[PDB]
């Protein structure tokens, strides 16, 4: 975008941190996906020393 | 042998029943168990001798309580009429609208069995001062404001009414609308501009008092 | 394994400026010839629904 | 199709078009009631 | 008046594809489940759920 | 015009539009079939496009 | 709304032709007006953004 | 000279009419997320073309950086006109408001 | 062009109006999350009061009136009950159609109400069980629909988005899609 | 029960056995024939959500609600299309629809 009227609506309203959970019923749309998840509950798990 | 001359007086003990709980429910004066007759009771005294029912005594005056005259201070009288013929004539009409011209009612509620002459439908605005409704017995087998789904139907007066478009800053017609043959908004018996409150449940606030208009 | 055919190395773009037409003042399509980004029916109406309107002007 | 070609008017009457012609006349400003109201006051 | 059965009953067909689904409503195991393949070649049969207890679905996309 | 509800500007309100849409429609019912005409007897045939 | 002579592979239009489909002016470009300082490429994966 | 008598008289006491004052104002006491938008477009806007800066600003080029500067110690001189949609209207100043 | 005006009404940008509030109780979704998550709340209410910062708060806003009147017609609603609800006595107006939810602290949905006080009623739990009804309520009062909110496109993207999701073979009806388009 | 095919009237007759202040069409056109436009709101906000429920996809209320009050502004029961925005104020909307 081209102007500052239109930078600031791209960092406050539309930005994406403020789209964590969907309008549609509060679910949330952001988050980790396959790799990590898989792979926290190996840090996570009590053999990690 | 009285099979047919049972749940032909069951409906009209019924379509007797949500008359007076239509007469209630706008705010005229019919009292708790006049509404609530039991059809024994409906037997025992509005039915003569023959075995059959007859609806001359079921014709009745209604008048305003003490509180719908204080909030609507334009009401009076109100003529629920029965009829006896099955074919209403246009003949036999005259004598429904000189008896509101008599007795100077503010609204005669006719009451029907089966059709009303298609030249009878005409003298119903006739009069401007006292208009008219009129209702089938098998449209008022059931008060459809029992059900479920229909929600507290009240009606508003001018000057909360004037607090309405005052509250919003509105408009007198960018409200949802009623329409004018509805038949809730025949069951209240709302003129045009009538604003009734409909408090219905919203599913995430439960108890939530809406508008409408009646145009 | 197997090599695909369509690759990405015909697929990007990039456009600032340039072509206007005669009957819009607007921009030009065309991969090989500066193609503008198409803003669109779906899009107009998201930018009205995250409220914004200086992204929509 | 109501112009009529021989009497340079309509086929319709002098008041059924005043009717149509006055009640648009109170349904270009905020009210409509009246409008109907208007069709109750006859002779 | 045909000698085959021609009316499934009332109560009477128990599916028996069950597999044992973590229930985050009522804290149930046996559920049963309606998978079917939506999308294209990049993507696997999209598992419904459905149980008999709680009453209450459950779902994982893939 | 006493009131605060209209000016002579007017008041245009989609119930508004609603019924003007009631009338017009019915007035080009009974304008598109008449027998003869009403200040004279005479009268003209189908129109046909 | 033309008669003509045949039916020549959609005619030439008029100018109510031009306004009246998912193209032609409205929706092809009043609502769909194609933008400046615009791109469009191939995404990818990156965790470290 | 006489006819624009007739048009000024007419406008600004039809400005007149539709103002609520700070009384009678009853919409709410937050800035609801939009007007924290178009200030921080607007107030950077203004900053962009050398309008006077109330703050110390320390070494900041952007125009939304110096204005996020202003708006923590409530030094953006604007006032919000929320209409409403009769056409009336209630003015807000940015002093008055509490940045969530 | 639905959206939300300063009044909390639901009015088309023509002017003309749907809605008194956001779906009656005028909640943002994307906020109504730990709205009700009464026992979370109460578990962090030492880091969530700084955020609801009442300090600096509530100088501009109404706080007392509408907490009584809130404690009216919940000890009303409690003796007509029973009654169908072509019976009920309609005597009290509810707390949301007078008092605006953005200006007067305790004025509040009437079911979300009946949930705040009786989760207390089972509570054996240093938190008074006073200073937590205020929070709560200024939580929903920061919860609001922030007006100028789009609702009209949300109320199509909530009903046009997932509908990409349906059109498979069935688990007498007319189902899914060719259903809604009637 | 389940009647399959609709008729309310000759449904009141029946009450021995029928709960007739209990009967739920879908029949949406038919409610409002009887039961009246806030009752014909009602069943809107009901049968929507039978659709996504039965694919075990949740929308909150609030789009419901908003979907059926603005369908049944006028009323009557309208709809979104040529017919439905028959009625409107700004014909910009009305040309660029269809
Ligand atoms: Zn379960
Ligand atoms: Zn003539």
């Amino acid at each position: 975008p081209q102007n500052e009227n239109a930078r600031a609506e791209a960092l406050n309203l539309a930005n994406t941190d403020s789209q964590y959970l969907t309008p549609t019923s509060g679910s949330p749309v952001r988050g980790l996906i396959q790799d990590h998840i898989s792979a926290g509950v190996w840090l996570t798990s009590k053999d990690s020393f | 042998m009285d099979q047919e001359n049972e749940r032909n007086i069951s409906r009209l003990w019924r379509a007797f029943r949500t008359v007076k709980e239509m007469v209630k429910d706008r705010g005229y004066f019919i009292t708790q168990e006049e509404v609530e007759l039991p059809l024994e009771d409906f037997k025992a005294k509005y039915c003569d001798s023959m075995g059959r029912p007859q609806r001359k005594m079921m014709s009745f005056q209604a008048n305003p309580t003490e509180e719908s005259i204080s909030k609507f201070p334009d009401m009076g009288s109100l003529w629920v009429e029965f009829c006896d013929e099955p074919s209403v004539g246009v003949k036999t009409m005259k004598t429904f609208v000189i008896h509101i011209q008599e007795k100077n009612f503010q609204t005669g509620i006719f009451v029907y069995q089966n059709n009303i002459t298609p030249s009878a439908m005409k003298l119903v605005p006739s009069i401007p001062p006292a208009t008219i409704e009129t209702f089938n017995e098998a449209a008022l087998v059931v008060n459809i404001t029992h059900h479920e789904l229909v929600p507290k139907h009240i009606r508003l007066s001018s000057d909360e009414k004037r607090e309405l478009l005052k509250r919003y800053r509105l408009k007198e017609s960018q409200l949802p609308r009623i329409q004018r043959a509805d038949p809730v908004a025949l069951y209240l018996g709302l003129k045009r501009g009538e604003v009734v409150k409909i408090i219905r449940k919203s599913e995430t606030s439960g108890r939530y008092a809406s508008y409408r208009i009646c145009m | 394994y197997q090599r695909l055919r369509h690759m990405v190395n015909d697929k990007f773009q990039v456009r600032s400026t340039g072509p206007v037409n005669s009957l819009t003042m607007q921009p030009v399509k065309g991969r090989k010839r500066h193609g503008g980004i198409r803003v669109g029916e779906m899009e107009r109406d998201a930018l009205i629904g995250h409220g914004t309107s200086f992204l929509l002007q | 199709r109501a112009s009529c070609l021989f009497c340079h008017h309509f086929r319709l009457k002098s008041v059924e078009v005043h009717r149509y012609a006055c009640k648009l006349r109170l349904l270009q400003y905020g009210l409509i009631d009246e409008s109907y109201k208007l069709d109750e006051i006859t002779l | 008046k045909s000698v085959v059965k021609t009316s499934l009953k009332k109560n009477e067909l128990k599916d028996g594809a069950t597999i044992k689904e973590k229930c985050p409503q009522c804290g149930n195991e046996e559920m049963n489940y309606h998978t079917l393949q939506l999308r294209s070649a990049d993507e696997g049969a999209t598992v419904f759920y459905t149980c008999t207890s709680c009453g209450y679905k459950f779902r994982t996309n893939n | 015009l006493s009131d605060g509800r209209t000016t002579e500007r007017g008041s245009f309100t989609a119930t508004v539009n609603d019924e003007r849409k009631k009338l017009v429609h019915e007035f080009h019912k009974k304008l598109l079939s008449r027998g003869k005409c009403d200040n004279c007897g005479m009268f003209s045939p189908k129109f046909r496009k | 709304k033309a008669q003509g002579r045949t039916s020549g592979k959609v005619p030439i239009p008029g100018v109510k032709q031009a306004l009246e489909k998912k193209e032609g002016l409205f929706r092809k470009h009043m609502m769909g007006k194609r933008v400046n300082y615009a791109a469009r490429s191939v995404i990818s994966p990156d965790p470290n953004i | 000279p006489e006819d624009f008598q007739q048009h000024e008289q007419i406008r600004r006491k039809t400005l007149k009419e539709k103002a609520i004052p700070k009384d009678q104002r009853a919409t709410t006491p937050y800035m609801t997320k939009y007007e924290r938008a178009r200030i921080l477009g607007t107030r950077a806007l203004q900053i962009s073309m050398n309008a006077p800066v109330f703050v110390d600003l320390e070494g900041e080029t952007d125009p939304l950086r110096i204005a996020m500067k202003e708006l923590a110690e409530k030094k953006i001189p604007l006032v919000i006109r929320r209409y409403l949609p009769d056409g009336s209207f209630e003015d807000w100043s940015v002093e008055e408001l509490i940045v969530d | 062009g639905v959206h939300v005006s300063y009044d909390n009404s639901i009015r088309d940008a023509d002017g003309t109006l749907v809605q008194f509030m956001y779906g009656g109780d005028a909640i943002d979704i994307t906020k109504e999350s730990h709205m009700t998550q009464f026992e979370f709340c109460l578990d962090n209410y030492y880091a969530l009061l700084k955020k609801y910062n009442p300090s600096a708060l509530i100088e501009h806003l109404d706080v007392e009136s509408a907490l009584k009147y809130s404690k009216k017609t919940l000890k009303y609603r409690k003796k007509h009950s029973k009654e169908p609800h072509y019976k009920q006595s309609v005597k009290y107006d509810p707390v949301l159609a007078k008092y605006n939810p953005a200006k007067y602290l305790g004025s509040v949905s009437e079911n979300f109400q009946d949930k705040l006080e009786s989760f207390l009623d089972k509570n054996s739990k240093g938190v008074n069980e006073k200073k937590f009804r205020a929070l709560m309520q200024l939580k929903y009062m920061r919860s609001l629909i922030n007006p100028g909110e789009a609702v009209g496109i949300i109320a199509s993207q909530s009903v046009g988005e997932p509908s990409t999701q349906m059109t498979l073979n069935t688990f007498n009806v007319t189902l899914g899609i060719p259903r809604l388009r009637e | 029960l389940v009647t399959e095919g609709v008729n309310f009237q000759a449904m009141w007759d029946q009450e021995a056995f029928i709960d007739v202040d209990g009967i739920t069409s879908n029949d949406v056109a038919a409610v409002l024939k009887t039961y009246g436009v806030e009752a014909a709101r009602n069943t809107i906000v009901n049968e929507i959500n039978n659709v996504f429920s039965r694919y075990a996809i949740s929308v909150s209320f609030r789009h419901l609600d908003l979907i059926a009050d603005m369908m049944t502004r006028q009323g009557t029961y309208l709809a979104f299309n040529r017919q439905g925005m028959e009625t409107s104020t700004s014909s910009f909307m009305k040309m660029s629809y269809e």
